[PDB]
DNA sequence: GTGAGGAGTCCATG
């Protein structure tokens, strides 16, 4: 945070997390807030935190408030939010204010475009995921099957050895909880995979428009 | 509803009605039910002989 | 202490 704010030419963040900082995580939200506010009187910026982006709140409230108060008073807009959380709403755009804007807009396109113009993100905050192993609630059975398929389709694939997938299988028969499970499941070759192709996505879902700045 | 060719609609009004004519969508059995009205449902009711059971 | 470290959803049945 305190890295982007020191960047003057810039104007909107949304940093990716694993988590989601609401009431629950008031003190802390607090903290960071308090931070903010400091780290703003330090430059000559009015900066604005957006708390609590979840799918309850984009269906209760909308994401258009970000673009009402993006295009109509100049500032910068910081926003918290989980990966999850950006699986069923798309399109993160906003209208443009060439008033306010520099002139660090440069076109992209070869050719004309025709309609509004509109633009996207431009500092994104990508942080290491957590559990990649599948689970159920629905009963107390399913779970089990999901995770003996998990199990026996890593066997099978190449990436475990029979030792190895029968002492797994054997531990979890017997009773185990998720954090060996995940030591178990870290030491193979599909969780890199696995991490890799969830940071492309991250990556790839963001930028829709041919407004970019000049560093991004 | 909108498409040209070489700066030249392509399809006339009853063929646009033909066309959006051959679509259907399916929701769930909850949606269904509180997309019909009351006389769709006073309608299917009367003419199966279904308002006399109690 | 020893591992790791959480939100999100579709549909059927009295």
């Amino acid at each position: 945070i305190k890295a982007f704010i020191s960047s003057p030419d810039n104007r909107y963040m949304l940093s990716l997390l694993n988590r989601t900082l609401d009431t629950t995580r008031q003190n802390i939200n607090d903290f960071i807030q308090f931070c903010c506010d400091k780290w703003a009187k330090e430059f000559n910026v009015k900066t604005k935190t957006f708390f609590g982006v979840n799918a309850d709140w984009m269906r209760l409230v909308g994401y258009d408030e970000i673009s009402k108060h993006l295009n109509t008073e100049l500032g910068k807009v910081v926003v918290f939010s989980t990966y999850a959380s950006m699986g069923a709403g798309k399109n993160p755009d906003y209208a443009v204010n060439l008033a306010l804007e520099g002139e660090s807009l440069i076109s992209v396109a070869d050719v004309t475009y025709s309609t509004q113009l509109r633009s996207d993100i431009d500092s994104i905050y990508l942080e290491k995921p957590t559990q990649l192993l599948l689970s159920d609630d629905y009963s107390h059975t399913a779970n089990q099957l999901c995770q003996f398929h998990q199990i026996l389709s890593l066997q099978e694939n190449g990436e475990l050895s029979p030792k190895s997938a029968e002492n797994w299988c054997r531990q979890q028969l017997m009773g185990m909880s998720r954090e060996r499970s995940l030591q178990q499941y870290h030491q193979t070759s599909d969780y890199q995979s696995a991490v890799r192709k969830y940071i492309e996505q991250a990556v790839g879902r963001a930028g829709r428009t041919s407004l970019k700045r000049k560093q991004i | 509803e909108k498409q040209t060719v070489k700066g030249e609609p392509r399809f006339t009004l009853e063929q646009q009605e033909y066309l959006k004519a051959q679509i259907v969508h399916l929701p769930n059995q909850s949606e269904q039910l509180l997309q019909c009205s009351d006389a769709v449902l006073n309608d299917v009711l009367i003419g199966f002989n279904l308002n006399a059971e109690r």
